């Protein structure tokens, strides 16, 4: 229940998209998008059944800036989703976290004696691993992109 | 028309944590203001933040710091919007992953997967009609990869926009 | 306390471990083939005298002389074979065990546990071959460990759905001398974990909140009230639903009091299909739901709500969706059922009058009739004679057939395990050696028996093991020359031919094939031969008060057709309505 | 014909976690079951559980859940299964080892070696008449690699099969 | 007392297989097999002695449906078994199985708070040692593959 969507030319893109889900009732469970001067590929997963997800493939293509809309909730994609979180870092309880952003395999990017800051990245089902593993230690803030999709291309 | 262009920043380009609520158009609301001041949107990444029932929406704006304070406390003019952080002024993390498919012979596979070992890009997915690369970092280290694959047979870019937290360091 | 015949430290030959341990359990006769590979178990035989070998004339009839002195005890019977293609010949009753869900046990040799399975001499690796179409086998290894499996296989005889165990002992084994540990426990951990548990009136409690919204009920009994002997009749003393009770299960209900239907489905009593395909509760205790007494499985009671008592987890939803299902062996929750719901006696529905009066009118208008084209008995009408002169009750053995069904119709059962029958397997050949069994289950009782033309000789080498035995079976013998089940399946499915339904001899077809009487001279029992209904009532006169044994052999009319018969995947819709013969 | 096929799924593709004693024929009673029970098994591996002295199979049939349930009630009718545990309405973990030897010629090998330090296979054993990877993880990274490695010289894939356990994440 | 066999197209491939053990009295000491619409490649280790070893390479060859065994135990082989192992995940435990799982050098697929899933592949010798050395941890569920083997091929 995922879409991909390409845009071109125009300020506050994601205001027509983003209206479109809202205006259309229909939710979104998450959405990240990498704009340009003129095109972004929006990443939106929509928490609904794939007769509403039907509409919203059509109805995002109501909006006139849309290049291209493609579920590619069917396609074998690459879900991956990064989560840059900022965690406690009490060396009484930093010193498991250690190997726990090793399984996970994430960079640590900044460190303090209280704050450190690492860069889980990929699966959401590693994601929400972390969002709960990762949990059991006090977290400062998750701040986490939204999932973003490709096709593992084959003819 | 393919790929996704290359970098989401300018001069300007300051870099607005948001902190609101799950409310289902709650993106609407915060993107709806970077709309209706002006603003273009430059990059933006949401996501839901550490006590879940809120997000978090971390935006890339080209506004000089005396305009994003026209932003920042107009923002809080929204119902949803805990907090803004101004991260720009301040020292921030600002990891952003980049999902590159590049169509690539067998030869020329191995002469991307090295500059994918470079990057620390983990090569996420592969074919024979292409490899998908997937790489993480600062937003120099993506614009970098983009100008470096745009020698190959690159594909959809599917990045996901700067993603930032102010570091205490 | 076991009496002991030897010493408990005396090691000895693993036969003497093994034939204590059968009599440990409790057990006294067994059907032992001799051994040319089994040897031992034999010898350790005749040095008991609680134990009792009724030696077979063949092994298939000795396993089903183990059928039928398991189904008409209970208690789990024990075939013996010799290794090998005595071994083979048990496959035929071990795969009735299965599906007919009888407690038995084949105790069988093997070879030398050096020799097994090496293309050996007197050799089938039986232990292999029947792991398909037994509830457990076993190839024990050591002396020390015989009883271990017996007391488990006797667990797993008695224990869940009531299964054949084949219990292999190599020949080399029982030549180990060694002493018997014998009380050690059940090595059998995984059973533990599905063991039923006695299903409590809470899980009982979603059929007894939807007796009262039950209007139309039909209480669809089978193998599984084959313990309970009056309980389904406490159960309808105390709720009052109209039986359909199957071949198992044929006796468990007493099948002549007011709700007295018979059998169901596709070969049943056309007025017991009509009380389980108009029900909007189909209640069953104890039944496999097959495919020929459903006929379709989403329209065999599609307008009704499935509960269904089973001690086999596995069968529930098996064949048939049920609506709310609780396990449990049933004789155990029927008492959990009739003794604690007498708080609820005056609560309960019993509004069953009106569900009891459409059975009323369609009683004789969906008769059990025939056509008496002539002289030529019909069989139908033979065991309703059969029941007007046996004095009651009557432990009746069948083969399987147009013939099996004859009985099931027509007589009026008394008693769970006072019939037998091959429903699941559906074993030609069954029911004489059935009769063998069931004269030492219950020897003294009238152990009467019936047999189809070919479905007995298809055994007759078991004669000879009664006038060895002195057993007094009863047998008749439903004679029509023909494979009387599958020529009405030449008619009612495409073509009414005479594919080699033809059983007798085709250059002196009016008269009989085989010679019956020169069958039961030729092993010295005493026989008859009736055609006409004058003779009949004659005939089983002599035969309930001949000392030992008797045969006769009644004429069926060889064009003569059952209702009901469907295709399979049928509804009471696609019933028959008069199919003969002719 | 030298390489074992494609891939071990279909849609349906029920995965069953046996657990059975340490018989030595406790696998022929187990898929004396799925044979007759008229079930083809897709994919099986058997091994030693946590308590040395029983078995572990993990299975995969082809079955739809409604029929998986007219197994796994009728695996119980089996003696020595002690559980069986129908995992595929869970999430679980479902890593298969794949020892796939391909006949490689120099230059080819270092074209197929970065092939595996993609999926991080282990490339176990290597000559110049061929190289052995050995990559582990879900079926879609073993499908994926050996829709790669039909390019390339194939020989004898010593699959291992789906080995299962539900996750409690 | 290896054996590796190359089936062909039937269905229950395993029951002619696995029977002819059980059949012929001779125990599998393991067995893994990678079946698929009509190919599976069994990799049987059966702890008899090479004359026994000598009958059931051709005894399974009686077998119809065998393309091809081979005894592999003289060669040298790679037996390589994988054992996803399930290990209580308590943290005052945890700390350890990191190295004592990277010392085996596996991944971690699925880690709860109490239950972490590691992915040791390889050697017997090594998988013994597992077996061994990480059951001095209280193990939830092993679960393993059979070992499989493969001609290191020169020549
Ligand atoms: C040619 C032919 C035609 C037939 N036509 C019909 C027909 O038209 N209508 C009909 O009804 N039968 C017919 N039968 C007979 C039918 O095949 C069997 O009688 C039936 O399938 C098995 O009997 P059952 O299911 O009632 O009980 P069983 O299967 O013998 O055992 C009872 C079932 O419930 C459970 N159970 C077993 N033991 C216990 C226990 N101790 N306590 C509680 N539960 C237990 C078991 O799971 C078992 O499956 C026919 C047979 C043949 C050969
Ligand atoms: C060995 C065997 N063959 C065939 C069948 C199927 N079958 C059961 S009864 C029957 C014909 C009935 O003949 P018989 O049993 O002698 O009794 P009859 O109805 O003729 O009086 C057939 C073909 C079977 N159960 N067993
Ligand atoms: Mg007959």
């Amino acid at each position: 229940h995922t879409i991909s969507v390409f845009v071109g030319d125009e300020s506050g893109m994601i205001n027509r998209i983003a209206g479109v889900f809202a205006r259309r009732g229909y939710n979104i469970e998450s959405l990240a998008v990498g704009l340009n001067r003129d095109k972004a590929l929006f990443t939106i997963v929509v928490c609904g059944t794939e007769r509403v997800l039907q509409q919203v493939i059509e109805q995002l293509q109501k909006l006139v800036n849309v290049l291209k809309v493609e579920d590619i909730s069917s396609e074998p994609q690459v879900e991956r989703e990064l989560m840059l979180v900022k965690v406690n870092a009490h060396p009484e309880s930093r010193a498991e976290i250690m190997w726990l952003v090793d399984t996970f395999r994430a960079r640590v990017v900044d460190i303090a004696e209280h704050a450190l800051t690492i860069e889980v990245t990929g699966d959401p089902g590693k994601m929400i691993a972390v969002e709960r593993n990762l949990k059991k230690f006090q977290i400062r803030e998750i701040v986490r992109t939204g999932k973003i999709a490709l096709r593992r291309e084959k003819m | 028309g393919l790929l996704t262009d290359e970098d989401t920043s300018g001069l300007r380009s300051h870099t607005l944590s948001l902190l609101v609520n799950d409310i289902p158009g709650v993106l609407n609301i915060v993107t709806g203001v970077f709309a209706r001041r002006g603003y273009n949107i430059q990059s933006l990444a949401v996501g839901h933040a550490e006590t879940k029932g809120i997000s978090r929406i971390t935006t890339v704006i080209p506004a000089t710091d005396e305009s994003v304070s026209k932003l920042v406390q107009q923002l809080y003019k929204l119902v949803d919007v805990h907090e803004v952080h101004d991260l720009t002024h301040l020292p921030f993390s600002e990891r952003e992953l980049m999902l590159i498919k590049i169509a690539v012979n067998a030869a020329a596979r191995r002469d991307v997967l090295d500059i994918a070992s470079i990057f620390r890009a983990k090569a996420v997915d592969v074919s024979d009609h292409t490899i998908t690369l997937q790489l993480t970092g600062d937003l120099d280290k993506m614009v970098a990869l983009q100008r470096l694959l745009e020698p190959y047979g690159i594909c959809e870019v599917a990045r996901t926009g700067r993603v930032a937290l102010a570091r205490e360091s | 306390t076991f009496i002991s015949r030897f010493a408990p430290d005396q090691p000895r030959k693993g036969a003497d471990i093994l034939v204590e341990a059968l009599e440990r359990q409790g057990v006294e006769t067994v059907f032992a083939y001799p051994g040319g590979a089994s040897m031992e178990i034999h010898q350790a035989l005749t040095r008991s005298s609680s134990i009792r070998n009724v030696l077979p004339r063949h092994e298939q009839g000795g396993v089903f002389a183990a059928e039928g002195y398991a189904r008409s005890s209970g208690k789990p019977g024990i075939c013996i074979a010799t290794s090998g293609p005595g071994a083979t010949n048990l496959v035929s009753g071990l795969a009735d065990a299965l599906l007919d869900s009888v407690p038995l046990v084949a105790i069988t040799g093997q070879v030398p546990r050096r020799m097994i399975g090496t293309d050996a001499f007197q050799e089938t690796p039986i232990v292999e071959v029947t792991r398909s179409i037994t509830k457990h086998n076993y190839l024990v290894m050591d002396v020390e460990d015989i009883p271990r499996i017996i007391e488990e296989a006797f667990f797993l005889a008695t224990s869940g759905r009531p299964g054949p165990v084949l219990v292999d002992v190599p020949k080399d084994i029982q030549q180990q001398l060694a002493i018997p540990n014998w009380e050690q426990a059940m090595r059998l951990p995984g059973y533990m974990s599905r063991m039923p548990k006695p299903p409590e009136d809470s899980h009982l409690e979603q059929i007894v909140r939807l007796i009262s919204e039950s209007k139309k009920p039909v209480l669809y009994v089978g193998g599984g009230c084959l313990n309970s002997s009056d309980e389904l009749g406490r159960f309808v003393e105390l709720t009052g639903i109209p039986v359909a009770s199957t071949l198992m299960g044929l006796g468990s209900y007493p099948c002549d009091d007011e709700l007295s239907l018979h059998m169901l489905g596709m070969h049943g009593t056309v007025y017991a299909n009509y009380a389980v395909e108009h029900s909007d509760l189909l209640l069953a205790f104890g039944v496999r739901f097959d495919d020929r007494v459903t006929g379709k499985l989403e329209a065999f009671a599609s307008r009704a709500k499935i509960v269904h008592i089973d001690i086999d987890s596995a069968e529930i939803g098996k064949n048939k969706t049920p609506h709310v299902s609780v396990c449990g062996d049933v004789k155990l929750a029927l008492q959990g059922m009739n003794k604690v719901l007498e708080n609820r006696a005056e609560e309960l529905k019993l509004d069953f009058g009106v569900w009891r009066n459409e059975l009323n009118v369609q009683k004789q208008k969906f008769p059990l009739s025939f056509k008496t084209f002539g002289e030529a008995i019909p069989p139908q009408y033979a065991i309703k004679v059969l029941d007007e002169l046996t004095d009651g009750k009557a432990i009746i053995s069948t083969g399987v057939g147009q013939h099996q069904m004859w009985a099931a119709q027509f007589y009026n059962y008394k008693k769970p395990r006072q019939w037998l029958s091959s429903g699941g397997l559906g074993a030609m050949g069954f029911g004489l050696p059935a009769a063998i069994g069931a004269s030492v289950a219950n020897p003294d009782a009238i152990v009467v028996d019936i047999d189809g033309d070919g479905s007995f000789i298809m055994n007759v080498q078991e004669l000879a093991t009664i006038r060895v035995e002195n057993l007094p079976v009863k047998v008749l013998l439903l004679n029509n020359q023909h494979l009387g089940m599958v020529m009405q399946w030449e008619d009612r499915f495409y073509k009414a031919n005479r594919a080699h339904t033809f059983l007798g001899d085709p250059a002196q077809e009016d008269e009989i094939f085989p010679n019956m009487l020169l069958f039961a001279a030729a092993c010295g029992i005493p026989a008859a031969r009736v055609t006409k209904k004058a003779d009949l009532r004659e005939a089983i006169q002599t035969m309930l008060d001949t000392p030992g044994p008797y045969l006769l052999d009644v004429i069926c009319p060889h064009q003569e057709h059952v209702l009901p018969m469907i295709p399979s995947g049928g509804t009471f819709n696609d019933v028959i309505t008069e199919g003969d013969g002719r």
